[PDB]
DNA sequence: GGGGCGCCCGAACAGGGACT
DNA sequence: GTCCCTGTTCGGGCGCCC
C-alpha cells in the first residue's frame, strides 16, 4: 500500500530533458512476470496507464530474487538533480551491544510504498511490449535510494522520540530491533512499531519477521552471545583471470573483517599490466602460495562479540611481510570484536614506522565510525625504538596510547645516520649529471684520500645519476664512510630512512647502508665551488 | 526584521563537501546543541534533495562541561561573493559573540548551501540533515550582514572606552587594553554586561625568530660546510649575505672532520653576516588581496619554527614556538592556532598553513585538540630536510 | 538498473627541484 | 619554460549490504 508521507521534490538538471529511449526486445518468460506485475500496480495506484501525450519512454527487465522488475534509467539518471546520500556507511556486527531481546523485521515492497513527486513522474513513462508511469519510487532510478532511506527515518522519527531506549538499526528497508526488556514485553514494542509503520503504509510481513536466533542481518547471523559471518566460498578454478581473481581479492577482504591472518599482496600484484577484464593470468608461485595459506586459515570455525561500551577496546597489530598487516580489536584476550588488514603501499619508498603509524590511523578511524572511541594500541615495537623514530624524523607523527608486544617480527630501524661527521672515515664528494637530450650520463665520486671514480650510465635521469654516486661510494668504501652530496633530492630519501622501495636501485643502497658501521651523509650545495664537490663535478660533467 | 540577498560567486556551486565520522561524545553534543536549535526555529531538517554538504563537529571549550558546535565552512567562504593599534595592547581578551548571529534571519534562497549531516554511530542511521534558518557561526557573511547591528551596540562602550580597542573577526572579538590585569578583566566584565543588554593575550610580547649563527673556537670543514650552505640560503632573504671568503677555505679534497682556521678575511665576511642578520627584513608590504601563507617546521624537543609570507622569502613575520609524553600533533595543532591567532591581530586575515604531517595523522586527530571558532586553509608538505636546519 | 562502504589499480592533475 | 619524481584525486573493476 502506499505512504501519505510527502513526496520530495525533485528536479531535472537546468536545459534538460526526459528520457527518450527504445525498449529493446525481452524474452516472454520476463513479459509474463511483468504484466504480472503491472496488474497489480497498476491496480494499487502504484503506476498508471498514459497516453501518446507522453513523449518519453525508457527501457525496463527484469531479474530473479520471486521476480524484481528493473528500469534501465540510466539516461534519466544521467539528466537527474544531484542528491546528497543520506547513507554514511554500513552497520557492524561487532558495533552492537549486548541485548536481552531482538527482532529483524523486513519491509515488504519498500520503495512502491513511498510516492513519487507529480511533477516528475511523467519522466518515468516505461512501456511494456502497454505503456505506464510510476506513481513510486522506481529500481533503477538514481534518486530512489536517498529518498527512501530519507523517508524512512522521518517515518522512524517519531516512534525514536517516544522510544528513546528501543535500539532500531535502519539499513534501508531492514531494521534490527533491540530492547532491554523481556520478550513478552519486546514483543508489545515490536507490535506498536509495525503498527506505526503501517499508519504510513509500510507492511511488515510476518514471512520476513525473525523472532528467534540466529537472526540473518547484513550477511551475518546473530547469536546471542557471539556472531559469525555467513559462509564464504572461494573459487577453485585452474585457470584464473583477472575477473576471478578481483573475486578472490574482494572475498577475501570481506573476510578478513573477522578471519585473523588473510593477506593478498601478491594476488593484488597480478592485476597491474591488464587493459581489460578478459585477460588469463600465472598464479605466481608468490601468488598461488598465499591462496592456500588464506584458503587453510578459512576452514577453521570463527565468530566475533559484541560491544561492552564498560570495558575498553583493544586492538593489537601484527606484523606479515612486503607491507602487509593485521590486527585484531577486543575487550577480553581470544575473544574478537572484530579483525582485519592493512596492506596499503603510500610512498615510493617507506619503512616499517610508518606503514605501522597508517594502520594505527585507520584501524583509529575506523573504530570511531564503529564504536564511537579510540582503541588502545598493542603494538610490535620498543617504546624505544619509536622515540628515537619521532626524535630523528622532521614530520609531526604521532601515536594513541600503547604498550609494546614482544610477538614477532618486530618493528625495526634497520640503520641510522650519524648526527656528526665520522673521524677516521674517508670522505667521499659524489655527484652525477645527466643529458636531456641523449639521456646518457655520468656518476662518480672523489675522495680525501684521493681516490677518484666516474661510472658512465645510459638512459638515465639527472636524479639516477645523484643516487648512482652515492650508491658508489657506498660499495667502494669500508664500514664506516662520510659522503657529501649537493641533492636534495638523495638526501631527502636516505635521511626518511627506507627499508623498502618501488626502486631497484633505492632498494640495493638501502641493502648497503644496512651493511655499514657508520653513515654520515651531507649535504652542500651545488656550483658554489665547495671543494670536492667542486672537483667531483667536472669529473661527471665532462662530456655531459 | 527582514533579509538581506547574498550570492556565491559567478560560476561557483555550493559546497558538496563529506562529513568525517565523529566520536560519540562530539555526536551526543551535535544532537543535542541541533534539536534544542531546531525548537527555536535556527534550523531545519532537510532532505536529500539538497544536494549540498559541509562538515560539522564540536568542541569542548575550556574544561567547562559546555560544548560549541563548529561548522567547517571553509568551502562555503571561498564561494561566498565578497585596526592597527590592537597588537601594541598590554592585553587581549577574546570573546565569542557567536551566538548573536542566530537572531538575524537569512536569505531563503541562500539556506541550502548552509546544509550539513550528523552522523551516527555504527551507521546505526543514515545521517539527519539541517539547513540555516537564520546566520550561521564560522560564515563569512555573518559578520558583514550583522555589522552595522554590531556597530550599534558597541558605539556606546567605545565612546565611554576611547583607550579601548575591540575588533571583530567573524564569531570573534579581540578586545584590547593597556590597563594593568584586574582593571582590564573588570572592563572585560563591564562589556560583557553591555552586551547582555541587548541580547588571555599579550601581543607587545611576541618575539620574533632571527636567524642566527653558531660561535666556535675551531671550525671543522663540516662545520664550514653546514654554515655556507645555511649561508647560501639566507642571502636569499638578505641578500647581502657573502660566502666567498669562507668558501674559499674549502677548496681541496678535504675529511669532514679536518680543522680548518679561519683567515682573516673569514673571519670578517663571518662578522658581517652576523651583523647583517639583525637588521630587519627590508621591502615587504602586506598585500590583503592575496594569500597569508604559513610554514611550521618541527624541530624537536616541542620546538617549532614559523615563517608568515605572501611572497617566496619576503617573510613578514618569523617566530618559534616552545612548549617525555609529548604529542606531535597537539602540539602542531596548539602552533597552528597560535599563529593564526597572532595573524588575524596583526593583519586581520588567516593564513593558508603548510603543514610538514601525512594528511591522514592530520585529519585523524586535529579535532581533538581544536579550541578556534574559526578554521584556516591548510596543505600537507615533505619538508624537505635543508630547511629545517635553517632556522635552527 | 540504483545507492552505500570497502579494496586494489592506473589516469589526470599539482607541486618543487634541476637544468639551457 | 622542460623534464623528473613525488604526491593526491577520482573513476574504473571486483566484494558485501539492501
Ligand atoms: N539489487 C537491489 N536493488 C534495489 O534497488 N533494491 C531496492 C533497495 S531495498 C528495496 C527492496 O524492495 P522490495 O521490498 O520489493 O524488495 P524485496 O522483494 O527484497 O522485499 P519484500 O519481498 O518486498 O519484503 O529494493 C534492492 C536490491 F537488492
Ligand atoms: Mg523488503
Amino acid at each position: 500500500p502506499i505512504s501519505p508521507i510527502e513526496t520530495v521534490p525533485v528536479k531535472l538538471k537546468p536545459g534538460m530533458d526526459g528520457p527518450k529511449v527504445k525498449q529493446w526486445p525481452l524474452t516472454e518468460e520476463k513479459i509474463k512476470a511483468l504484466v504480472e506485475i503491472c496488474t497489480e500496480m497498476e491496480k494499487e495506484g502504484k503506476i498508471s496507464k498514459i497516453g501518446p501525450e507522453n513523449p518519453y519512454n525508457t527501457p525496463v527487465f527484469a531479474i530473479k530474487k520471486k521476480w524484481r522488475k528493473l528500469v534501465d534509467f540510466r539516461e534519466l539518471n544521467k539528466r537527474t538533480q544531484d542528491f546528497w546520500e543520506v547513507q554514511l556507511g554500513i552497520p557492524h556486527p561487532a558495533g552492537l551491544k549486548k541485548k536481552k531481546s531482538v527482532t529483524v523485521l523486513d519491509v515488504g515492497d519498500a520503495y512502491f510504498s513511498v510516492p513519487l513527486d507529480e511533477d516528475f513522474r511523467k519522466y518515468t513513462a516505461f512501456t511494456i511490449p502497454i505503456r505506464y508511469q510510476y506513481n513510486v519510487l522506481p529500481q533503477g532510478w538514481k534518486g530512489s535510494p536517498a529518498i527512501f532511506q530519507s523517508s524512512m527515518t522521518k517515518i522512524l522519527e517519531p516512534f525514536r522520540k517516544q522510544n528513546p531506549d528501543i535500539v532500531i538499526y535502519q539499513y534501508v528497508d531492514d531494521l534490527y530491533v533491540g530492547s532491554d526488556l523481556e520478550i513478552g514485553q519486546h514483543r508489545t514494542k515490536i507490535e506498536e512499531l509495525r503498527q506505526h509503520l503501517l499508519r504510513w503504509g509500510l507492511t511488515t510481513p510476518d514471512k520476513k519477521h525473525q523472532k528467534e536466533p540466529p537472526f540473518l542481518w547484513m550477511g551475518y547471523e546473530l547469536h546471542p552471545d557471539k556472531w559469525t559471518v555467513q559462509p564464504i566460498v572461494l573459487p577453485e578454478k585452474d585457470s584464473w583471470t583477472v575477473n576471478d581473481i578481483c573475486k578472490l581479492v574482494g572475498k577475501l577482504n570481506w573476510a578478513s573483517q573477522i578471519y585473523p591472518g588473510i593477506k593478498v599482496r601478491q594476488l593484488s600484484k597480478l592485476l597491474r599490466g591488464t587493459k581489460a577484464l578478459t585477460e588469463v593470468i600465472p598464479l605466481t608461485e608468490e601468488a598461488e602460495l598465499e591462496l592456500a595459506e588464506n584458503r587453510e586459515i578459512l576452514k577453521e570455525p570463527v565468530h566475533g562479540v559484541y560491544y561492552d561500551p564498560s570495558k575498553d577496546l583493544i586492538a593489537e597489530i601484527q606484523k606479515q611481510g612486503q607491507g602487509q598487516w593485521t590486527y585484531q580489536i577486543y575487550q577480553e584476550p581470544f575473544k574478537n570484536l572484530k579483525t582485519g588488514k592493512y596492506a596499503r603501499m603510500r610512498g615510493a619508498h617507506t619503512n616499517d614506522v610508518k606503514q605501522l603509524t597508517e594502520a594505527v590511523q585507520k584501524i583509529t578511524t575506523e573504530s570511531i565510525v564503529i564504536w564511537g572511541k579510540t582503541p588502545k594500541f598493542k603494538l610490535p615495537i620498543q617504546k624505544e625504538t619509536w622515540e628515537t623514530w619521532w626524535t630523528e624524523y622532521w614530520q609531526a607523527t604521532w601515536i594513541p596510547e600503547w604498550e609494546f608486544v614482544n610477538t614477532p617480527p618486530l618493528v625495526k630501524l634497520w640503520y641510522q645516520l650519524e648526527k656528526e661527521p665520522i673521524v677516521g672515515a674517508e670522505t667521499f664528494y659524489v655527484d652525477g649529471a645527466a643529458n636531456r637530450e641523449t639521456k646518457l650520463g655520468k656518476a662518480g665520486y672523489v675522495t680525501n684520500r684521493g681516490r677518484q671514480k666516474v661510472v658512465t650510465l645510459t638512459d638515465t635521469t639527472n636524479q639516477k645519476t645523484e643516487l648512482q654516486a652515492i650508491y658508489l661510494a657506498l660499495q667502494d668504501s669500508g664500514l664506516e664512510v662520510n659522503i657529501v652530496t649537493d641533492s636534495q633530492y638523495a638526501l631527502g630519501i636516505i635521511q626518511a630512512q627506507p627499508d623498502q622501495s618501488e626502486s631497484e636501485l633505492v632498494n640495493q643502497i638501502i641493502e648497503q647502508l644496512i651493511k655499514k658501521e657508520k653513515v654520515y651523509l651531507a649535504w652542500v650545495p651545488a656550483h658554489k665551488g665547495i671543494g670536492g664537490n667542486e672537483q667531483v663535478d667536472k669529473l661527471v660533467s665532462a662530456g655531459i | 526584521i527582514e533579509t538581506v540577498p547574498v550570492k556565491l560567486k559567478p560560476g561557483m556551486d555550493g559546497p558538496k563537501v563529506k562529513q568525517w565520522p565523529l566520536t560519540e561524545e562530539k555526536i551526543k553534543a551535535l544532537v543535542e546543541i541541533c534539536t534544542e536549535m531546531e525548537k527555536e526555529g535556527k534550523i531545519s531538517k532537510i532532505g536529500p534533495e539538497n544536494p549540498y554538504n559541509t562538515p560539522v563537529f564540536a568542541i569542548k571549550k575550556k574544561d567547562s562541561t559546555k560544548w560549541r558546535k563548529l561548522v567547517d565552512f571553509r568551502e562555503l567562504n571561498k564561494r561566498t561573493q565578497d585596526p592597527a593599534g590592537l597588537k601594541k595592547k598590554k592585553s587581549v581578551t577574546v570573546l565569542d559573540v557567536g551566538d548573536a548571529y542566530f537572531s538575524v534571519p537569512l536569505d531563503e534562497d541562500f539556506r541550502k548551501y548552509t546544509a550539513f549531516t550528523i552522523p551516527s554511530i555504527n551507521n546505526e542511521t543514515p545521517g539527519i540533515r539541517y539547513q540555516y534558518n537564520v546566520l550561521p557561526q564560522g560564515w563569512k557573511g555573518s559578520p558583514a550582514i550583522f555589522q552595522s547591528s554590531m556597530t550599534k551596540i558597541l558605539e556606546p562602550f567605545r565612546k565611554q572606552n576611547p583607550d579601548i580597542v575591540i575588533y571583530q573577526y567573524v564569531d570573534d572579538l579581540y578586545v584590547g587594553s593597556d590597563l594593568e590585569i584586574g582593571q582590564h578583566r573588570t572592563k572585560i566584565e563591564e562589556l560583557r554586561q553591555h552586551l547582555l543588554r541587548w541580547g588571555e593575550l599579550h601581543p607587545d610580547k611576541w618575539t620574533v625568530q632571527p636567524i642566527v649563527l653558531p660561535e666556535k673556537d675551531s671550525w671543522t670543514v663540516n662545520d664550514i660546510q653546514k654554515l655556507v650552505g645555511k649561508l647560501n640560503w639566507a642571502s636569499q632573504i638578505y641578500p647581502g649575505i657573502k660566502v666567498r671568503q669562507l668558501s674559499k677555505l674549502l677548496r681541496g679534497t678535504k675529511a669532514l672532520t679536518e680543522v680548518i682556521p679561519l683567515t682573516e678575511e673569514a673571519e670578517l665576511e663571518l662578522a658581517e653576516n652576523r651583523e647583517i642578520l639583525k637588521e630587519p627584513v627590508h621591502g615587504v608590504y602586506y598585500d590583503p588581496s592575496k594569500d597569508l601563507i604559513a610554514e611550521i617546521q618541527k624541530q624537536g624537543q616541542g620546538q617549532w619554527t614559523y615563517q608568515i609570507y605572501q611572497e617566496p622569502f619576503k617573510n613578514l613575520k618569523t617566530g618559534k614556538y616552545a612548549r617525555a609524553h609529548t604529542n606531535d600533533v597537539k602540539q602542531l595543532t596548539e602552533a597552528v592556532q597560535k599563529i593564526t591567532t597572532e595573524s588575524i591581530v596583526i593583519w586581520g586575515k588567516t593564513p593558508k598553513f603548510k603543514l610538514p604531517i601525512q594528511k591522514e595523522t592530520w585529519e585523524t586527530w586535529w579535532t581533538e585538540y581544536w579550541q578556534a571558532t574559526w578554521i584556516p586553509e591548510w596543505e600537507f608538505v615533505n619538508t624537505p630536510p635543508l630547511v629545517k636546519l635553517w632556522y635552527q
